[PDB]
RNA sequence: UCGGAGUACAAAAAACCCUCCGAGUGAUUUUAAUCUAGACAAACCAGUCAAAAUAACCAUAACAUCACUUAUUGAUCCAAAAU
């Protein structure tokens, strides 16, 4: 027969993105008493110091994926104030075109109370959305 | 007969029933606004 | 349970068993939860399901119900359109 | 499916685009029955995923109505795609 | 403090009731149910008292 | 019973008496970066991480690539800092900051970003997607040099495939351009490698494009290995990855037994292993470039499939596990009616003897 | 006499799963009558406090960091009044899956 | 009769006409569904959890909450409702 027809049926996908990009990949249920929530694939953690803010995603075993900090020279070079609103929404078009990028389209963001009710971080959300990376991570197929 | 009569019946109450809703939720409102301005009043001419 | 009948010298049966419980031909019994019309106002809605769902008989109870009825009931029973025809049976019992 | 004479032209070329997932190299349509332990129940089958796929290219009403549950992720990924396609550089 | 056993049936037209405690000073009772019948948010209003 | 602690307990530094005159944290979120610093470090009781695989926590990874750039420190934190001074004297940037109206040249800061640290970030993306465990197991190299890689999908439509991105194989038929900055001096080779696709073997690689003996930047000048093809995954095993890796080379190399056929449609003659090949040339060639995308399929891999490769598209699904269920008892006690429709092998009547 | 009512049977509030043990689906890893095992990986809380797994694997029992969710109130107090070098520890219960997710098995050529 | 603490110091169970607290329910609205893996506990009867899937609300929760929350409860048969 043809040379090229043998198939082994096992197929094996190596790709650690692969059944995260299906959307069947087993997510991290489970702690439900503490927070954040541990459920997800990537997530978007700011870190607000006093002198600089970053924003970065995380996979669940904590490896940091992308970052884009206001520390950065890119970044600080044409940017100035690097702690206030203009800084974190800078950071976060930054951010939301380096995932687009990396091909990372979902993220979840789990901010304190008063954190969603902050100017800059609900103007860094806008920001991505309009960027073009949305929030709320799809759900798994068959969780 | 029979089966048709209940549908008709249940699709005659379902057509009316947002206007229920609406009217249960404004009658509720109404209520609940006249207690607070009734013990509103009350504590106002106490005040005095 | 009268063991012999003063009549034909037969096997008596207990009625209130066959009035309720149900007996599969693969020896197993079928039961109704007990409490499961009282007070239904005071039980949560998992509570209300488990009462209502039907449940099986272990070993003791199957036998002293094989010992009350007779060999009547322990027939083989094709009913028209029978809700338990495919429950009669038993597949794929390792023992 | 092409030597198939007995549904029309459009009907042909209505099953040729969106079943082209179940045709074979041959340009055989395929079918498939697994549900019964009867063959005579999975001929049954067969038919009548046929008969529906022939009365669906058919109809001429048909708005090809999707389904939303699983297309916003796709809708959501073309967007974002394209976002990264827009560049406007003549090459070739 | 005694309570009332009620019986509140849908006003969705098909027949379906259920009881539920309400205190015995307050009014008739009138709130927003799940009707299996339906599956929709219908509601509901005092019909019955049957316990006390 | 007691065992001494094996090792520093967590609150057994702080003072237990005179609690009011030792300082306290009011904050939430300064306690949560607290506690998240704590989680990070290597303690002596079981851990969340050595469960759920750390991935033998640090490991020297060994580096391939080319040296960092040499620049001077003390010079540039001069020049960061005038311009960050220069920049911080104006005031219509100040009022534009105060009044939250002012937008960035993402252009621009992209361009710094890949001049300066992007390396580092596309190292550890490539690190997280994987592709260094796959392609070397051993190794890490960092992409000193950008790589732009774009196909055409029109006359002045441009698809970019920047590191991680996903790109339709329709898109992908064509062979792309390839740009990256380079004297006029040095050789250079292209390798496109689809890591994951292998019908056969799960640890061999298929080769699309290998071009070597790039002069400088001219890539379509330089001799072509591998006839470049379009990228062909399967239907059911979605999202394989498709990498681009390129290697800076001192002395011109020439070989005979990496060379493919004019044709080159043969799936057994389009295996790799870049591993392999690293080996058999590694005293010249060294990788300085990186450009990797994620592809699925659609309805062109099964023209590929039919026309080019000359075989039977492969359908795949994801299948699960079957549910697990218990041994079966000869009596199930107080178990639901539906306990012996879990161990029934199909719907349907068996009448035995009847 | 003056003592009454002291008789009641004991509730079985206990561990069930220990360490290493293989489970499936929805076993009852722990019974709880107060916070004693906090749930982890894979572990779900039920509404009387016990531990289920949601995934099948391995049980495992870790001492991690405790950072509660800010709305509650009191462990958020607690976490204010805690002085500067003080971290929080709970013994968590995890599941570590062992079978993979699922397979991607050949159907037809086409 | 039911629950909590000690007896019963560390998995479970464990008695006394042993020592002390309690329950035979209130307040409020978020009025809290169906179906089903797998489990706890258990002589039996009873009691408890619960993933996935379904229809309505954010298109991101629904386990009703609080009073130490744990106890606030009664089997068949038989009688009544509107089934
Ligand atoms: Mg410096
Ligand atoms: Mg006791
Ligand atoms: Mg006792
Ligand atoms: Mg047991
Ligand atoms: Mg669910």
């Amino acid at each position: 027969p043809v040379e090229n027809e043998a198939v082994a049926p096992e197929f094996t996908n190596r790709n650690p993105r692969n059944l995260e990009l299906l959307a069947v990949a087993r997510k991290e249920r489970g702690w439900g008493t503490v927070w954040p929530s541990r459920e997800f694939w990537h997530r978007l953690r700011v870190i607000r110091t006093q002198h600089h803010i970053e924003a970065l995603v995380e996979h669940r075993n904590g490896q940091v994926v992308v970052s884009a900090s206001t520390r950065e020279w890119a970044i600080k070079k044409h940017l100035y104030s690097t702690r206030n609103v203009v800084a974190c929404e800078s950071v976060g078009r930054v951010l939301a075109e380096r995932c687009l990028e990396a091909g990372i389209n979902f993220m979840v963001y789990h901010p304190t109370p008063w954190e969603a009710a902050s100017d800059s971080i609900k103007r860094l959300q806008h920001a991505m959305t309009e960027g073009g990376v949305v929030l709320r991570e799809p759900r798994r197929i068959y969780e | 007969q029979k089966r048709q009569a209940r549908e008709q019946l249940i699709e005659e109450c379902m057509a009316k029933m947002p206007q229920m809703i609406e009217n249960w939720r404004q009658q509720q409102q109404e209520r609940r606004e006249k207690e607070q301005a009734d013990k509103d009043r009350r504590a106002r001419l106490q005040a005095e | 349970v009268t063991y012999f009948s003063s009549r034909k010298g037969k096997r008596k049966t207990v009625k209130a068993v066959i009035y309720r419980f149900l007996r599969l031909h693969s020896g197993l019994w079928l039961r109704r939860k007990a409490g499961y019309k009282k007070k239904l106002w005071k039980k949560t809605a998992a509570r209300k399901r488990r009462l209502r769902e039907f449940v099986f008989c272990n070993k003791t109870q199957s036998k002293l119900l094989d010992k009350m009825t007779t060999s009547f009931w322990k027939r083989r029973n094709w009913y028209a359109d029978d809700p338990y025809q495919k429950y009669q049976d038993r597949t794929n019992l390792k023992v | 499916l092409a030597s198939a004479d007995w549904i029309a032209e459009p009907v042909r070329l209505k099953l040729a685009v969106k079943h082209k997932n179940r045709i074979n190299r041959s340009g055989e349509l395929i079918l498939t029955s697994e549900c019964s332990r009867y063959q005579f129940r999975n001929l049954a089958d067969c038919l009548q995923k046929l008969r529906d796929m022939i009365a669906e290219a058919s109809q001429p009403a048909k708005e090809p109505s999707r389904e939303d549950a699983e297309l916003r992720r796709s809708r959501i990924e073309n967007m974002n795609r394209e976002r990264l396609r827009k560049k406007r550089i003549s090459s070739a | 403090s005694k309570t009332i056993l009620v019986k509140m049936m849908s006003q969705a037209g098909t027949g379906f009731s259920f009881n539920t405690k309400r205190s015995r000073l307050r009014e008739k009772l009138t709130l927003l149910h799940y009707d299996p019948v339906v599956k929709k948010k219908v509601l509901f209003v005092e019909q019955k008292k049957i316990r006390s | 019973r007691r065992a001494a602690p094996l090792g520093p307990m967590p609150n057994e530094d702080i003072d237990v008496s005179d609690l009011e005159r030792l300082k306290k944290y009011r904050s939430f979120d300064r306690y949560r970066r607290r506690a998240e610093q704590e989680a990070r470090k290597p303690h002596w009781w079981r851990t969340y991480r050595e469960h759920f695989g750390e991935e033998s926590g640090p490991k020297d990874r060994v580096d391939i690539g080319l040296p960092p750039p040499k620049v001077s420190r003390t010079q540039q934190l001069l020049e960061r800092k005038q311009a960050l001074r220069e920049l911080r004297a104006n005031v219509e940037e100040e009022r534009a900051a105060r009044l939250q109206t002012a937008r960035i040249p993402l252009e621009a800061v992209r361009a710094e970003w890949e001049r300066t640290c992007g390396p580092y970030h596309k190292q550890r993306l490539a690190e997280y997607c994987g592709l260094y465990r796959d392609l070397f197991h051993g190794a890490t190299f960092v992409p000193r040099v950008p790589l732009h890689v774009a196909y055409a999908v029109g006359e002045d439509d441009l698809m970019p495939v920047y590191h991680g991105n996903e790109v339709t194989p329709t898109e992908a038929a064509q062979a792309p351009e390839v740009t990256y900055e380079a004297d006029e001096g040095s050789l250079w080779t292209l390798l496109l490698t689809n890591l994951d696709g292998h019908l056969l073997e799960p640890d061999a690689e298929y080769v699309h494009w290998l071009v070597t003996n790039i002069p400088g930047n001219r890539v379509t000048e330089g001799q072509e290995t591998c006839p470049y093809l379009p990228p062909f995954p399967a239907r059911g095993s979605g999202f394989h990855r498709f990498a681009f890796l390129l290697f800076k080379q001192d002395k011109r190399i020439d070989f005979s037994g990496d060379t493919r056929p004019s044709p080159c449609y043969q799936l057994a003659q389009r295996t790799f292993h870049t591993f392999d090949f690293y080996k058999k040339h590694q005293d010249a060639m060294t990788p300085a470039g990186l450009a990797f995308f994620q592809c699925r399929w659609d309805d062109s891999v099964t023209r590929v499939f039919h026309q080019l490769l000359d075989m039977r598209e492969p359908v795949f699904e994801f299948v699960r596990p079957p549910p697990y269920h218990p041994k079966q008892k000869r009596f199930p006690h107080r178990q639901p009616l539906r306990y012996l429709d879990r161990y029934r092998d199909s719907h349907e009547p068996t009448y035995g003897i009847y | 006499s003056k003592n009454l009512g002291g008789k009641s049977p004991g509730k079985r509030f206990g561990i069930k799963k220990m360490e290493g043990h293989y489970v499936h689906a929805g076993n009852i890893l722990a019974t709880q009558r107060h916070f004693r095992w906090h749930p982890g990986a894979h572990v779900g809380l039920g509404k009387n406090k016990c531990l289920y797994a949601l995934e099948e694997g391995v049980v495992r029992y870790t001492k991690e960091v405790y950072v509660p969710n800010p709305s509650n109130s009191e462990a958020v107090d607690l976490v204010t009044r805690l002085p500067q070098g003080a971290v929080l520890y709970k013994t968590f219960v995890h599941v570590v899956p062992a079978k993979p997710e699922g397979t991607f098995k050949l159907v037809a050529m086409l």
